[PDB]
């Protein structure tokens, strides 16, 4: 279990496409970024990570991530919080797309994360096994201080439940 | 008055009851159109007693909603002696109640 | 080569999620539907097939999936297309988003596809490798006409071309 | 005027021609900023000529681009001796301008 033990970043990566406010109301070419988990860990204090099965699939668009965007001004401002990662399989294009389109305005704080063949989230045993060797994420959360996981959940059954991964559940936590 | 099965074994045993009409409301718990079903099929319910109604979350059971080529919620499923007699696709409160009306 | 061959659907199969005109005027519940290749080629006497890296990426969404869903009305009606099938490695509720997003509002003759761990894509050879046993789809195009393949493409450049894998190609192949 | 550099080779070679100022517009073929700001860097080269202007597609050259770590276009990197003195991010031509004059 990855609780009170040091996170395990190795030389895992992730891509992620930027967003600013002067998006979505001035037209921009913004490009995948790679960002090592080690370097995201070493410079951010305070981590939230959650993970998503699929961009754009209801149950997270309707019943998770809103409320991680919902609650992301109190968790910085209130909480300390320094980034916020949504982790998926999918393209960075798709995740951005899934960002902009539930309000995200600025990734400053918050980024939608692609772990690609889900490697990172295979390697925590947070995966979703959806069939002939193809992973998907699975439905969970951890919270990362100074580099020490504090919390760490996965929904035993992500069809149906946001319980131990809401971000009600991270808040309880910090 | 609308049971919800939880399990295939449910759903097979809800079926196999047998003889008058059995309906199952497929929804899913993101779905807003399921979530204005809902209240209307428990009064269908109360109204036709002769006729079991039944729930079933295409996320918690999706063997049995994908057997049943569910691609669309609501879908109200009309079985007799556990076999399709007629199905109605989306929030359709006057269609599910002809449905009834005319296989119960 | 595959043309003048029968269309190698084998055992692929792929997965997309409908839309209806009802659907950007009501609020709808779709889910995703799994579609043997082998039936919606002997389903369909002529059918397009257009492979796309990613959902969302800059290329695909500027300069390649225009130019389908532009002719699409023209393909059916003028050169008797049965189907346009977008094929990506993306999840299904994400080419969904992706269709709309680019003003599809009929799934009936244009459909966005799955190909889950780019399967069927890699048993043709059009496959784009992204790194460390990550596949992508590659840039093309195929005609299959009564189940024999008649024009099949990859773009040698995916990154820079739309040349062989372009609407306009295929038009010129009807 | 603005020499296209189509391979790592090419790059190499413009940044090694040395104590001058040498100019790169990272661009994208699907990118309308580029396109806008495409003509607007060809008068720049023509007013400048003791600079020399060069651009890249960031799709055609990506290796290139991700060491130059542009993550958005327009980006015009200015270098002089092969390394990089400053860069501007967006399709800023006043920016762009300023950025010239006080490098060459």
């Amino acid at each position: 279990d990855l609780v009170n033990k040091k996170f395990p970043a190795g030389d895992y990566k992730f891509q992620y496409i930027a967003i600013s406010q002067s998006d979505a109301d001035s037209e921009s070419c913004k490009m995948p970024q790679t960002v090592e988990w080690s370097k995201l860990i070493s410079e951010n204090k305070k981590v939230i990570i959650t993970g998503a099965p699929a961009a754009f699939s209801p149950t997270c668009t309707v019943s998770h991530i809103p409320g991680y965007i919902n609650y992301l001004d109190e968790l910085v401002k209130e909480k300390e919080v320094d980034q916020v990662i949504v982790v998926t399989v999918d393209n960075p294009f798709a995740n951005q797309a899934w960002a902009k389109s539930l309000g995200v305005k600025d990734t400053t704080h918050i980024k939608f994360a692609s772990d690609p063949g889900c490697a990172f989230t295979k390697s925590i045993g947070f995966e979703l096994a959806v069939g002939d060797g193809v992973y998907w994420s699975g439905r969970w959360a951890m919270v990362v201080e100074n580099g020490i996981v504090t919390y760490a959940a996965k929904e035993t059954n992500p069809g149906t439940d946001v319980t131990v991964s809401s971000v009600e559940s991270v808040l309880a936590h910090l | 008055m609308v049971t919800q099965l939880k399990s295939a074994s449910e759903y097979d045993s809800a079926l196999a009851s047998g003889d008058k009409l059995v309906v199952v409301d497929f929804f899913a718990t993101w779905c807003g159109p399921s979530k204005m079903i809902a209240p209307m099929i428990e009064k269908f319910a109360e109204q036709y007693s002769d006729a079991a109604f039944y729930k079933l979350d295409v996320d918690e059971v999706s063997d049995v909603a994908q057997k049943a080529e569910v691609s669309s919620m609501p879908t109200l499923i009309f079985y007799k002696g556990g076999k399709e007699v007629t199905r109605v696709v989306g929030a359709n409160p006057a269609a599910i109640k002809q449905a009834i009306a005319s296989n119960v």
